């Protein structure tokens, strides 16, 4: 726990890579019981 | 070129419209291929559109009009789009991407990157990460205080930019070592950044150096060709899958590596034709 | 016995609504689980996994289903139209006097504010409304 | 691992050298507890993947050329049997490893044939010509021999 | 013995059931009893059930 | 430990006084043959609250199966709940209808009445020849001196002054007065409806 | 597909790889940065442009979400004014350049000393068919459930003493009091909420052992779902509410503030007794009457400084909401 492990992971997947990143969030937590 | 864009978004707006398997088609692949950051099969696809098509009792499209129309939502709306990916036979036994008769697809951006948004985001990561872990600490239930990194930060959820990092670092290897390294001497390496190779879980993401491997290799990140022998035993060789071989192309990959050594821009020269050389046998292209 | 006669009565009470569930006692989670089939599912989902009517009526009828083991000559109650809401409070004082009305070994006040002579539910006979002239 | 439970072969080590003891952890079952391995308490298929495993482990530091096993691909409830062939796969990706002779008295749908394992059939059709004539019958469950080297 | 037979039947309605249960409603206090009155109890509740 | 023991022998002596206590008891019940759909005796008829809480001196009479009191909130809607728990013999405690039985008592009047009409005409009648058709229940409520009491019948023959014979003829009639749940206040309501963990349905069960 | 495309598909991905919630700053500078490439430089501009040449781009994301079955919400955080906007010395954009909040302006010099609401990435599907899970099992969804219900029980306080817990919130309230009037005198009252407090409660789940429950917290902490304040103690995020728009008003009776309708999660509720009605169990403003910060100090600096609840004084009120 010394060296940057963030700047580099900051540098791939937006630099490079073009990968998509979503939060996707817990919908499922509240799904409706549709009575 | 403004009508040119409105006119586009409503012929977008029109095909959703039209076919409404289409936009939870959509909703699925941007769920799968994003939260669990996988590979979607090509197998699952019919299935979940046969299903799709059942439950809204719609008759079934051709699956290369959905691929388009998939593709085109994603671009008009969250830009980005699939590419088909080859068979990993091909490489152990231009071409253009199959994307209808691929057995495997990825989600891909693909927007040229700018030069001041990057900058700006690894910046907010630099200076969050200067007190994330200060004086070797973590946040959470270690420290009284949970709202480290301000309001929203860039950090996403302080692991994933770590995995980021180790998946970085693991692929600079493998495409540097002449595209075959060997499973002892990877851990040898990456034990000089810091990482324990005793079995001890790694700090914040609190997974084991195996299991680690075991995932990177099961999300297509790396490929374990087992050229077993006699003599001196079992062999674990780490190669580039074709995720990756998609996701980073000369450019790009270019482009990370012009900052890893802080080369000037001058110096852009004879080092494209070096980055080729190191990666030699690794792109079907 | 006491558990018998109250889960008897809570299956009793449930087709009111052309419902059918049952209670079970758990002493492992020390808990009451109400089960419920409504007319649309086929399985009888957990009590928790419905609607607010539906709780609201289940909880009523719990509440008469645990009046009934302990046979009381004399039973009171106090208000219940703020538990429920529009329809459902309906339905819930339809259920009382329903299931009320019928036995003769238990006599029963219910204090309310809601005027009972609204609901069309009045015509039945063993039904007794006191209505006070005075606010 | 495959099998998704976690298990080790303990050494209990009293003070007396004779009480010492082996203890196996069982978790293939969540019901069943940890304990040793016995037919009654456990189901038929789970404890023959268990022994088998067991056995597996004892291959590579004995010196014997090979392995036989008889009567275990019989089918363990087509679960149990699916898993300890996935863990044989498994074990035949490695090289240099023993040679099993595989029985599989009852046939099980959808087995998994790995590429480096041949099968081999003994069975006979009405329409298929007697092995001793035939040339090329006489081998039987094989394909390398029809394709030159 | 007696339930079940023409004299003593089954059912909620019934006047000889009623006063059983009254009695041993009377006797029974569920702290410190015979165990054969909380048997006599709940058979005769359910007996009273059985239509 | 010499207060274990004692904690034993404690508890063993009072084994045997309720032990005792239930040899005492005998049957209460002659089964009259007579005749069902006529509801037994033991409902209250009628009752009447002269200068209770709020309002005045004051009739009603319920009926034999189902009542439905329309007294609107504000107006002394509870006061008929807390009357009948408080006359039928119940904890000042369990009520939770006021500060004290003082305060239960009209503001301006010193005594407050409460008279409840239990039915003995029909079957199941305790003492039937003594009380007659009817069994009458008055409690006074003074600021000054305890609390009074009479049993008396429809004549007006005080049967009794005593607190006791309340309690034999409630249990001969089977009033749970003691039980919080057969009389239901609001806030008890309030708390047994809105029940939603299933650990809750079971406490309250 | 040439300029104004691409800068609105940066915009909406920057938004995603916030964890769909983010700074309304950090999205100004971000496009700051984008039109300073796309036409020109742009140096002659003014913010009172830039807010609303945000806002059009960010209505044109929304619609295309809204048609395709997503939203954008603009919910306003419950902390407001510059409490909120102070952030670590504004935006971030020493002997090395590591910790240099104040400087790497945009242009010569630009910057939004006031900043409220936030912009939140949310689904409005109920059902949800396509989606069953994220990263997680029913095990961690039933602990998510159990803490959420022990969130919203705990908001009612029984009677709280003086311990004056100042961390963030009560700052910010007072200094909205003396602006409003200047008293010193009882404007901290002895009343507390504590809508979004929990330390052992969260521990005591049943199925998940104290160590998987700790990280299971840690993680929903780093994805910013749960937030902890100075002292230590769990609750909900603005992320949650902004989310769970409809779970928190169908399955729990909740009210919503001055505005049209609105989640309320912190800022003033005092309520006195004498809630509306008696509502289904719970009391003490159950019903209607709550305020956030920034409405709070809205309508104390307007017309009718006094609550509408039937009246209610000033000096009773004031009561802190963490």
């Amino acid at each position: 726990s010394q060296f940057n492990w963030f700047r580099i992971g900051a540098l791939y997947n937006t630099i490079s890579k073009n990968a998509p990143i979503t939060d996707h969030l817990m919908g499922p937590l509240s799904i409706e019981k549709k009575p | 070129d403004s009508d040119v864009d409105l006119t586009e978004d409503l012929a977008v707006a029109k095909i959703v419209k039209e076919n409404p398997v289409a936009r939870k088609m959509v909703r699925y692949i941007l769920s799968r291929g994003e939260s669990q950051n996988s590979i979607i099969t090509r197998n699952k696809l019919q299935s979940v559109i046969h299903e799709a098509a059942r439950e809204e009792n719609i008759a079934k499209p051709s699956f290369s009009k959905m691929f388009m129309d998939i593709n085109a939502i994603l671009y008009n709306v969250y830009g980005f789009e699939l590419q088909g990916l080859p068979s990993k036979n091909n490489m152990n036994a231009m071409p253009e991407p199959l994307g209808h008769r691929a057995q495997k697809f990825i989600l891909l951006n693909n927007v040229p990157h700018s030069k001041n948004f990057d900058d700006f985001k690894i910046l907010q990561s630099a200076h969050t990460y200067e007190e994330l872990i200060v004086t070797g600490e973590y946040i959470g239930d270690d420290i009284a205080s949970g709202t480290s990194n301000t309001l929203e930060s860039k950090l996403s959820t302080d692991r994933d930019l770590v995995y980021k990092g180790v998946l970085s670092v693991i692929l600079c290897i493998v495409f540097f070592s002449k595209n075959n390294i060997l499973h002892q001497e990877l851990i040898k390496f990456l034990e000089t950044f810091g990482i324990p190779s005793d079995g001890s879980k790694i700090a914040i993401l609190n997974i084991t150096i195996e299991d680690l491997i075991k995932s990177l290799e099961k999300r297509e990140y790396i490929v374990r060709l087992e050229e077993k022998s006699d003599t001196d035993g079992e062999v674990i060789s780490y190669r580039i899958g074709r995720r990756t071989q998609a996701e980073l192309g000369l450019e790009s990959l270019e482009k990370l590596v012009q900052e890893i050594m802080g080369l000037e821009k001058e110096q852009t020269k004879s080092l494209h034709d070096d980055i080729i050389k190191s990666i030699g046998d690794s792109y079907s292209i | 016995g006491t558990c018998f006669d109250a889960d008897m009565d809570f299956r009793a009470s449930l087709k009111v609504r052309k419902f059918s569930g049952n209670l079970s006692f758990i002493k492992d989670t020390k808990s009451l689980e109400i089960y419920i089939l409504t007319t649309n599912d086929e399985k009888a989902r957990n009590v928790d996994t419905l609607s607010g009517g539906e709780k609201s009526f289940s909880q009523m009828a719990l509440l008469l289903a645990t009046w009934k083991p302990m046979r009381s000559r004399i039973i009171a109650l106090d208000e219940f139209d703020v538990f429920m809401d529009q329809v459902n409070r309906k339905i819930g004082t339809t259920l009382i006097v329903k299931k009320l009305k019928d036995i003769a070994r238990t006599q029963t006040i219910i204090i309310t504010p809601q005027d009972i002579g609204k609901i069309a539910d009045i015509d039945s006979s063993g039904v007794s409304i006191h209505r006070m002239r005075d606010p | 691992n495959n099998v998704g439970s976690a298990g080790a072969v303990r050494l209990e080590k009293p003070k007396d050298y004779a009480e010492w003891k082996i203890e196996i952890m069982v978790k293939f079952r969540d019901n069943a507890p940890l304990k040793k391995l016995d037919s009654h308490t456990q189901s038929g298929g789970e404890r023959a993947v268990s022994t088998v495993l067991y056995m597996i482990a004892l291959q590579e530091f004995t010196s014997a050329p090979f392995r036989v096993v008889d009567e275990i691909n019989q089918g363990m409830d087509s679960r149990n049997e699916r898993i300890v062939h996935k863990a044989m796969v498994e074990n035949a990706c490695a090289e240099n490893t023993s040679q099993y002779f595989l029985i599989t008295p009852k046939l099980l749908t959808g087995l998994h044939y790995h590429e480096k394992m041949r099968i081999h059939c003994v069975m006979a059709g009405s329409w298929i010509p007697n092995p001793s004539e035939d040339p090329k019958m006489i081998h039987f469950g094989e394909t390398s021999n029809y394709s030159f080297d | 013995t007696m339930y079940g037979s023409k004299f003593i039947p089954f059912g909620p309605k019934c006047q000889v059931t009623e006063y059983f249960k009254d009695c041993i409603l009377d006797i029974s206090n569920e702290t410190t009893n015979d165990v054969e009155i909380s048997i006599l109890k709940g058979i005769l509740n359910l007996f009273s059930k059985i239509r | 430990i010499e207060q274990v023991d004692d904690e034993l022998l404690s508890l063993t002596a009072q084994q045997e006084n309720e032990e005792q206590q239930q040899q005492r008891k005998r049957r209460r019940h002659q089964f009259a043959p007579m005749t069902l759909e006529e509801s037994p005796s033991g409902y209250i008829k009628k009752v009447i609250l002269r200068n209770f809480m709020c309002h005045e001196h004051f009739e009603l009479e319920l009926g034999s199966r189902l009542n439905f009191i329309v007294g609107n909130n504000g107006s002394g809607k509870s006061a008929i709940l807390t009357a009948i728990t408080i006359g039928l013999g119940a904890k000042a405690s369990e009520t939770n209808r006021g500060s004290s039985l003082k305060d239960l008592i009209r503001e301006g009047c010193y005594s407050a009445k409460i008279i409840l009409h239990l039915d003995n005409s029909k079957y199941g009648a305790y003492q039937q020849g003594i009380f007659g058709n009817e069994i009458i229940v008055e409690r006074i409520i003074k600021r000054d001196g305890p609390a009074s009491f009479s049993l008396r019948s429809e004549n007006g023959k005080e049967i009794s002054n005593k607190k006791k014979d309340i309690q034999t003829v409630v249990d001969y009639f089977s009033v749970p007065v003691s039980n919080p749940m057969c009389f239901l206040s609001q806030d008890a309501a309030r708390s047994f409806l809105t029940a939603s963990t299933s650990q809750d349905k079971y406490s309250h069960f | 597909p040439v300029t104004g495309d691409a800068t609105a598909k940066y915009l909406l991905q920057y938004i995603l790889s916030a964890r769909g919630i983010c700074h309304e700053n950090a999205l100004i500078l971000a496009l700051m940065r984008l039109e300073t490439d796309a036409s020109t430089l742009n140096t002659e501009w003014s913010i009172q442009q830039w807010v609303d040449k945000l806002n059009d781009y960010i209505n044109a994301i929304n619609v295309k979400l809204n048609l395709l079955g997503y939203k954008i919400i603009r919910i306003n955080h419950g902390i407001g004014r510059n409490a909120v906007t102070l952030k670590a010395k504004q935006n971030f954009e020493n002997t090395a350049i590591r910790a240099h909040n104040n400087d790497y302006a945009v242009l010569q010099s630009i910057v939004l000393p006031e900043s409220n609401r936030f912009f939140v990435y949310v689904n409005l599907a109920s059902t949800e068919e396509t989606k069953l899970a994220t990263r997680f099992n029913q095990n961690e969804i039933e602990f998510m459930k159990w803490a959420i219900e022990q969130f919203m029980i705990s908001g009612e306080t029984i009677v709280e003493g003086p311990a004056l817990e100042t961390s963030i919130i009560v700052k910010e309230v007072n200094r909205i009091l003396v602006a409003a009037t200047g008293d010193s005198n009882l404007a901290k009252w002895r009343k507390f909420s504590t809508f979004t407090v929990g330390s052992t409660n969260l521990f005591q789940f049943q199925e998940l052992t104290a160590t998987d429950i700790e990280d299971l917290l840690l993680r929903l902490c780093e994805l910013k779902w749960f937030y902890r304040t100075q002292e230590g103690k769990f609750g909900i995020d603005l992320r949650c509410i902004a989310e769970l728009e409809e779970y928190l008003t169908s399955m729990y009776n909740l009210n919503t503030c001055q505005n049209c309708h609105k989640l309320a999660i912190q800022g003033v509720r005092c309520g006195n007794e004498s809630c509306r009605e008696e509502n289904e169990e719970t009391g003490e403003n159950s019903l209607s009457q709550i305020w956030h910060v920034d409405c709070f100090k809205h309508y104390i600096t307007h017309v009718s400084k006094n609550c509408d609840r039937c009246g209610s004084s000033l000096i009773t009120e004031g009561v802190y909401v963490i």
